[PDB]
């Protein structure tokens, strides 16, 4: 038989998307450039419009909903005590530093300034729409076709403070806060429980509680360098937005298509055709651009189920690990959780 | 040779429509600061739209942007409680929209006084807003929505809660297990019984 | 010409051409095609 | 309500024109001839299709959301009604 | 056997017309003109 005669304390990051950035598409502006005939003629193909408004707003309640169901699993707002001694622990690069104008951790900092978000869904004054910023930001040119993006509704403050008032939970509490009141607790006391729930006596921890502190802390310190090694490490959040902008920017690309019609502009097939023969164009470029609709639709609703999945399973690996001691194998990271 | 084409006084800064030499649109114009070609006299961007144009009478360059808009959002509480009603700009800024109009960062937000207290969030409204209806004489009032109770655990080196007592509590889960099952007739649906109908139909293959 | 171009037609291959030859009114010329009604396609001759 | 929802709205897609000069394909029956009456027909076989189509998808999309979600109802019945889960708010609130 | 299905499906979708005088590119191809045949070979892509 073979009995390990020591241990390493490691941690191992584990990224899952949440949300994603919502879609607001108006079909009247977006397939018709604010013309009367166009218009008129668009209603003649019932109600595909209202649909997609019913499938955009349906997903942008989603998103907040499932948003809220993650981060918001906590009733009350804990904060940590003056004192940020644990006994050895040192969690200042996961707690929220007061001195930064926003409320997040060094590590909450580094993920932010990884991520390069396309659009924040924030007020355009009409300032940032135009002069050199036209030349180089997608965003405005999406949004003047129809392409809305709507902001969520817990801002990044609100998911910052929510994560802030999970770790003083986890820290004071260990994982009776989850379930009932709050009740403090020594956190070696919490680390003796975990080690007591993976089957190893408390003695082990408190005879190495000192070790185990520095392996922590060497951890916490080795995750910085790990994330800011590669921008591989958030590859998963990378990619979603990555794909969000890429769908926003072929749907306002396919405008320029012509969908076997004389040209794509539709003020130029207006003034060099009469109506009886300009119709029949018209026709083709609405029915063009509204089969793109839905396609783009249909894409941005399996790319939300995937999204409702993946924060199914970070509410359930939220609830596990962080408000409780999940026995199952692999599921909170490689290892005795 | 088309004949005279009879031009007329450029005006900029201001929502009007705007043709130069056969490309028409409609936005403002404004004084920009880009380096145009000689040669080069419409400016397109990424996304294959129209952003800038040259002037035929003076080579100066100037921007298109289309004039402001943005969805209308109405909020609104149940009819058969009040009918009064909120307004939001969303996207648009309250110097745009045209006694108690609010400046979101979501948009603009008319019809609701904001004040400084927080509750829970009734009608979601967007960058952390919520509005609800409540007699403050009942309005719609707009409000930072609270994120819970403030609450600060007593930790301590040697301090620990236990509880003496324990209160037994049952929890409903409402969770969808099937469906309507749906079963369309795709002839009798896309044909009304016809007979050269369902033979024009059979030419789409077995959709 | 229905189905087929009337200028490719030397470059292509038949089972059987029949060539039905009538004489009919100029107001009913419309009449002598697929689908059209009247007293010519009705009683006299009808195409598919 | 969104099943209702759904076949309403799909049974209301026949109101729609797609182009043609009318929705009842009677009407184009009695007052057009056959090769004159064949291109609308076309175009309403394509709109009523289409309509199927996005409806079929819809209703693909909410049976995959439904078996997730009797997945999920299972879990929780071999997991808290057969069993006793330890998984913590995986059976409510609290200790299970 | 979905799978294969879904490809049998995708495969045999080629035999559909869509409105237009053959399911054969090549036949529309050469028994139309460009002008004539650009209507049907729009309809033949729209319903690939």
């Amino acid at each position: 038989i073979a009995i390990p005669t020591n241990f390493t304390i490691s941690v191992t990051t584990e990224i899952l998307p949440v949300s994603m950035t919502k879609t607001s598409v108006d079909c009247t502006m977006y397939i018709c450039g604010d013309s009367t005939e166009c218009s008129n003629l668009l209603l003649q193909y019932g109600s595909f419009c209202t649909q997609l408004k019913r499938a955009l707003t349906g997903i942008a309640v989603e998103q907040d909903k499932n948003t809220q169901e993650v981060f918001a699993q906590v009733k009350q707002i804990y904060k940590t005590p003056p004192i940020k001694y644990f006994g050895g622990f040192n969690f200042s690069q996961i707690l929220p530093d007061p001195s930064k104008p926003s409320k997040r951790s060094p590590i909450e900092d580094l993920l932010f300034n990884k991520v390069t978000l396309a659009d924040a869904g924030f007020i355009k004054q009409y300032g940032d729409c135009l002069g050199d910023i036209a030349a180089r930001d997608l965003i405005c040119a999406q949004k003047f076709n129809g392409l809305t993006v709507l902001p969520p509704l817990l801002t990044d403050e609100m998911i910052a403070q929510y994560t802030s008032a999970l770790l003083a939970g986890t820290i004071t509490s260990g994982w009776t806060f989850g379930a009932g009141p709050a009740l403090q607790i020594p956190f070696p006391m919490q680390m003796a429980y975990r080690f007591n729930g993976i089957g190893v006596t408390q003695n082990v921890l408190y005879e190495n509680q000192k070790l185990i502190a520095n392996q922590f802390n060497s951890a916490i310190g080795k995750i910085q360098d790990s994330l800011s090694s590669t921008p591989s490490a958030l590859g998963k959040l990378q990619d979603v937005v990555n794909h969000n902008a890429q769908a926003l920017n072929t749907l306002v690309k396919q405008l320029s298509s012509k969908f076997g019609a004389i040209s794509s502009v539709l003020n130029d097939i207006l003034s060099r055709l009469d109506p009886p023969e300009a119709e029949v164009q018209i026709d083709r470029l609405i029915t063009g651009r509204l089969q793109s609709l839905q396609t783009y639709v249909t894409q941005q609703l399996i790319r939300a189920a995937e999204i409702r999945a993946s924060a199914n399973l970070a509410a359930t690996k939220m609830s596990e690990c962080v408000l409780g001691q999940s026995k199952r194998v692999d599921f909170c990271g490689k290892g005795y959780h | 040779v088309c004949g005279p084409k009879k031009s007329t006084n450029l005006v900029k800064n201001k929502c009007v429509n705007f043709n130069f030499n056969g490309l028409t649109g409609t936005g403002v114009l404004t004084e920009s600061n880009k380096k145009f070609l000689p040669f080069q006299q419409f400016g397109r961007d990424i996304a294959d739209t129209t952003d800038a144009v040259r002037d035929p009478q003076t080579l100066e360059i100037l921007d298109i942007t289309p004039c402001s808009f943005g969805g209308v959002s109405v909020i609104t509480p149940g009819t058969n409680t009040s009918n009064q009603v909120a307004v939001l700009y969303q996207g648009v800024n309250c110097t745009e929209v045209p006694s108690n109009v609010f400046q979101t960062r979501a948009g603009c937000l008319i019809g609701a006084e904001y004040v400084n207290n927080s509750y829970e969030c009734d009608i979601p409204i967007g960058a952390g807003i919520c509005a609800s209806y409540q007699t403050q004489s009942q309005s719609i009032i707009a409000y930072t929505m609270s994120l819970g109770a403030e609450n600060s655990v007593a930790y301590s080196n040697n301090s620990i809660a236990i509880p003496t007592n324990f209160t037994i509590s049952v929890t409903t889960e409402i969770l969808p297990v099937s469906m309507t099952k749906t079963s369309v007739d795709c002839t009798m649906y896309i044909c009304g019984d016809s007979t050269e109908c369902s033979n024009l139909l059979l030419q789409y293959g077995s959709f | 010409c229905y189905g087929v171009s009337p200028t490719k037609l030397n470059d292509l291959c038949f089972t059987n051409v029949y060539a039905d030859s009538f004489v009919i009114r100029g107001n009913e010329v419309s009449q002598i095609a697929p689908g059209q009604t009247g007293n010519i396609a009705d009683y006299n001759y009808k195409l598919p």
